[PDB]
């Protein structure tokens, strides 16, 4: 079976070819790699070889619990020879399908050995089955199952023999997946079943064998952790395990299933789970639950108690993308064409940084979305968002970063993205103006932080098993404590200085928290920096 | 063009393995059309399997016309075989242009050009991408314009013969073209360039002035009348200016403000700490001592945004020493935004750097990564890429550059 071309592969610039003797297993599975081997022979798949190949690779065979299986390691072969472009890894995802009247699915059997070998390479697969007394030598002629190279020399094999059938029927959409093909039309019926009997003749002339019978496979289709019906898709049914005590391996698995279940099912919150999962001690230990855990992934049930599913996409269509805030440091987005018909869904849990805001979490969503949107439809979505143009200016002007603000409608749904305060541009006048410092010694821990004021008070707070940062945050959340609803705080460090003129809504630390409940109490706050050890208001003390 | 010039790679290194960046569908569309003429023009040819590499590939419109530029700062950095004027900084007037057809006319050493293979990707994995490789010298590759080195030579021998005074300087795809002469008769001479280079068969389908290039002097605040929180601004600038310039002092104006006052209060200049202040200013007019370019190091570039489409830079190699500060800025007229105004300032940067050090900077951006690696393309209208990775540094930054 000459008419497909061969791909030339080499194996890595100075390696040979693998010597690895053949391990007995002197089990009866010999006669069963005779009768196989005999069969292969037969078809042209393999060849007998002469005494000097000189090479080896090891050969088993088995049946998992009527049939028999031919199983070669290819291991040290397949780390002896040259990479080869990589192999489609990526999916297609369900909501970019185009809906089609008919789908069909052909699964083309032992496609990897209806591939020719490249001849000069076929010596490095030989392989040998032991004779009983000490063997029959052998070598592949087509593409072993195991090696390296053999799912991408298939899969540009079978675009190449596509191409000439693609090519006088383009009103037909074919998808290519490993040995699958996946062939649309929107054409009647008959003439539909027609044409995938032309395509399936076509492959047989390549010698491409596809399901004889009125196809295997009917809708609707269990594919890649997906349901494909007809008119929709949705995930397989998503279980998640009920244990009293967790390990991080399981956690794993569990945000896994959880991360799958978000693209469809909206609301799903994964963040509290992989929090749990900062620990990266290897995977064994148990891992305490935190209390948020426990009622995220108990949401997270209720959430999973509905059955939910997605529509497939129309090119005609406008593309539309809606975002809502989950609560604390968690978003969720809908992606859909007709209003209530979400095409998917998805999340964002990020907060890239210790602190930071809404507006900021909103932006990096709306990225996000970008992306993925690129990905899956080649286009961005319009956008329906829950801010409004006053906020989200003010946030893009005042944000020393550059960011990117598509086209969007404000849609009223609260909670509203909004900016909970916002700090003074300029100092206040008839404020009291604090001077604060904090400090501590990084020997023994112990620290404080204090204050004085042009009004002539003092304040001075102690403090343990804290840092100089700590306290010059703690010195600031002290001069908001203890002023009225328009204050001046100045104060020399720059650490606090860059936290507080992010402006963030929402901390790691429970200090920082507390200074954005003050901040936001507040009216007025003008926050001002001076370098520290020159003549100054607010001096220095130990 | 028969005789191919066998090209490296340095020891013990592989090619290029990067990441095809997903496109919208109108930019597949356009690089399968260029991709399919290209290919009719023998220029590239599809390739199997068996080629490992890739190069990223992006859409820009440069004209309506999408353009095809390749990336190819990995294969770049790969691969390296084997000068920069100093005087181009100082002439009037500095013109660009495109050479980068000609490199079309050489084909390719044969060994070599599975390296330079690229993937116009497809929507949502619905196909593995369409995959070539180059016959021919690709635009972007550092190798075009070394081994095309000589004919260039060849072709502007005459006219650098005609005019002695003009300097010529090649950086990737691009001539640079500096004359002191008087700005019409520059373009005169660019444009008797251009027909000279036509006319050899050397397809050229932006000028600078350099002379007006210099680094920032820092300027310091001028008030008729001063509070206590203004002081404080010039005492903080003015100690971050101490670092680079050694003689500055603050106790005259830090005596003024030496305890517990409120930040509104108006604070009077006496004749000492003015003083210090002028004199502050007029130190802070000459240049600063011992910053020299080291060339076996990497340039650095530094951007922070002033906001109302203001934006300002600094070129070093080392902290605290400044090769080059600058500020750009630009007319809204409501269609710009910060992304937009980044990358056109990123492509000034590199060009000024380019004039001046024969060499690209490697940039510190302040904006989120993936939002630049989504919308970079858009504005972008050079034919090179520089180096970049992405920073905050936010917090005292942005007052003190301003
Ligand atoms: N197993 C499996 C399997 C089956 C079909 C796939 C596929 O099916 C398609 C193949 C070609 C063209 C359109 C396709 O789907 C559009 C969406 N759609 C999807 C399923 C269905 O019944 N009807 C329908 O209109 C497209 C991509 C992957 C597929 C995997
Ligand atoms: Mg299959
Ligand atoms: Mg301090």
């Amino acid at each position: 079976i000459s008419p497909i071309e061969t791909v030339p592969v080499k194996l890595k610039p100075g390696m040979d070819g693998p010597k690895v003797k053949q391990w007995p297993l002197t089990e009866e599975k010999i006669k069963a790699l005779v009768e196989i081997c005999t069969e292969m022979e037969k078809e042209g798949k393999i060849s007998k070889i002469g005494p000097e190949n000189p090479y080896n690779t090891p050969v088993f065979a088995i049946k998992k619990k009527t049939k028999w299986r031919k199983l070669v390691d290819f291991r040290e072969l397949n780390k002896r020879t040259q990479d080869f472009w990589e192999v489609q890894l990526g999916i297609p995802h369900p909501a970019g399908l185009k809906k089609k009247k008919s789908v069909t699915v052909l699964d083309v059997g032992d496609a990897y050995f209806s591939v020719p070998l490249d001849e000069d390479f076929r010596k490095y697969t030989a392989f040998t089955i032991p004779s009983i007394n000490n063997g029959i030598r052998y070598q592949y002629n087509v593409l072993p199952q195991g090696w390296k190279g053999s799912p991408a020399i298939f899969q540009s094999s079978m675009t190449k023999i596509l191409e000439p059938f693609a090519a006088q029927n383009p009103d037909i959409v074919i998808y290519q997946y490993m040995d699958d093909l996946y062939v649309g039309s929107d054409l009647e019926i008959g003439q539909h079943r027609t044409k995938i009997e032309e395509l399936r003749q076509h492959l047989l002339r390549w010698g491409l064998t596809t399901p004889d019978k009125k196809h295997q496979k009917e809708p609707p289709f269990l594919w890649m952790g997906y349901e494909l019906h007809p008119d929709k898709w949705t995930v397989q049914p998503i279980v998640l395990p009920e244990k009293d005590s967790w390990t991080v391996n399981d956690i794993q698995k569990l945000v896994g299933k959880l991360n799958w279940a978000s693209q469809i099912y909206p609301g799903i919150k994964v963040r509290q789970l992989s929090k749990l999962l900062r620990g990266t001690k290897a995977l064994t230990e148990v891992i305490p639950l935190t209390e948020e855990a426990e009622l995220e992934l108990a949401e997270n049930r209720e959430i999973l108690k509905e059955p939910v599913h997605g529509v497939y996409y129309d090119p005609s269509k406008d593309l539309i993308a809606e975002i809502q805030k989950q609560g604390q440091g968690q978003w969720t987005y809908q992606i859909y064409q007709e209003p209530f018909k979400n095409l998917k869904t998805g999340k964002y849990a990020r907060m890239r940084g210790a602190h930071t805001n809404d507006v900021k979490q909103l932006t990096e969503a709306v990225q996000k979305i970008t992306t993925e949107s690129i990905v899956i439809w080649g286009k961005t979505p319009k956008f329906k968002l829950p801010i409004q143009k006053e906020t989200w200016e003010t946030w893009w002007t005042e944000y020393w970063q550059a960011t990117w603000i598509p086209e969007w409608e404000f849609v009223n749904t609260p909670p509203l993205v909004k900016l909970w305060y916002q700090l003074e541009k300029e100092p206040i006048v008839g404020a009291e103006t604090f001077y604060v410092d904090g400090a501590a010694n990084r020997e023994t821990k112990l620290g404080k932080a204090g204050y004085v004021t042009n009004k002539g008070r003092q304040k001075v707070v102690p403090l343990t098993n804290t840092t100089n940062q700590k306290t010059e945050l703690q010195a600031i959340y002290l001069a908001l404590q203890d002023s009225g609803l328009e204050v001046n705080i100045v104060t020399d460090s720059q650490y606090a200085l860059g936290i507080i003129q992010a402006q963030p809504d929402k901390s790691e630390s429970e200090l920082v928290n507390q200074i954005i409940e003050q901040l936001i109490k507040k009216e007025k706050v003008y926050l001002a920096w001076v370098p520290a050890h020159k003549g100054i208001g607010g001096n220095e003390q130990v | 063009p028969i005789e191919t010039v066998p090209v490296k790679l340095k020891p013990g290194m592989d090619g290029p393995k990067v990441k095809q960046w997903p496109l919208t569908e109108e930019k597949i569309k356009a690089l399968v059309e260029i991709c399919t003429e290209m290919e009719k023009e023998g220029k590239i040819s599809k390739i199997g399997p068996e080629n490992p590499y890739n190069t990223p590939v992006f859409a820009i419109k440069k004209s309506t016309k999408w353009r095809k530029l390749v990336d190819f700062r990995e294969l770049n950095k790969r691969t390296q075989d084997f000068p920069h004027p100093a005087g181009l900084k100082k002439k009037k007037s500095v013109t660009v242009l495109d050479v980068g057809d000609a490199y079309f006319s050489v084909p390719l050493d044969e060994d070599f050009r599975k390296y330079t293979a690229f993937t116009i990707p497809s929507i949502n994995n619905e196909t593995p991408g369409i995959r070539y490789q180059y016959n021919v010298l690709p635009q972007g590759w550092k190798g075009s314009p070394a081994i095309f080195q000589s004919s260039m030579t060849k072709i502007l021998e005459p006219f650098k013969k005609q005019n002695p005074d003009i300097v010529i300087y090649q950086y990737m795809d691009d001539l640079y073209v500096g004359s002191d002469l008087e700005i019409g008769q520059h373009r005169t001479k660019i444009e008797e360039l251009r027909q000279h280079l036509l006319r050899w068969g050397l397809t050229t389908p932006y000028e600078l002035h350099p002379d007006k290039w210099t680094v920032q002097p820092i300027v310091l605040p001028e008030k008729d009348s001063w509070t206590v929180n203004d002081i404080q601004k010039l005492v903080g600038k003015l100690n971050w200016a101490s670092q680079i310039y050694p003689g500055i002092k603050v106790r005259q104006l830090s005596k003024l403000l030496r305890g517990t006052k409120a930040l509104t209060e108006v604070i009077p200049l006496t004749e000492e700490a003015e003083l210090e202040l002028a004199e502050n200013r007029e130190i802070l007019k000459e240049p600063v001592h011992g910053v020299y370019y080291d060339p076996s190091k990497d340039l650095i570039a530094e951007i922070q945004k002033q906001g109302q489409g203001q934006w300002t830079y600094q070129i070093y190699q080392e902290p605290f020493k400044n090769l080059k500060t600058g500020k750009y800025a630009r007319m809204r007229g409501a269609h710009t935004n910060d992304v937009k105004q980044l990358t056109e300032a990123v492509q000034k940067i590199t060009t000024e750097s380019i004039v001046i050090w024969g060499k690209t900077p490697k940039f510190k951006l302040p904006i989120q990564k993936e939002t630049w690696e989504t919308w970079w393309t858009e504005y972008w209208q050079a034919t090179w890429i520089p180096e970049w990775e992405f920073v905050n540094t936010p917090p005292l930054v942005k007052l003190w550059y301003q």
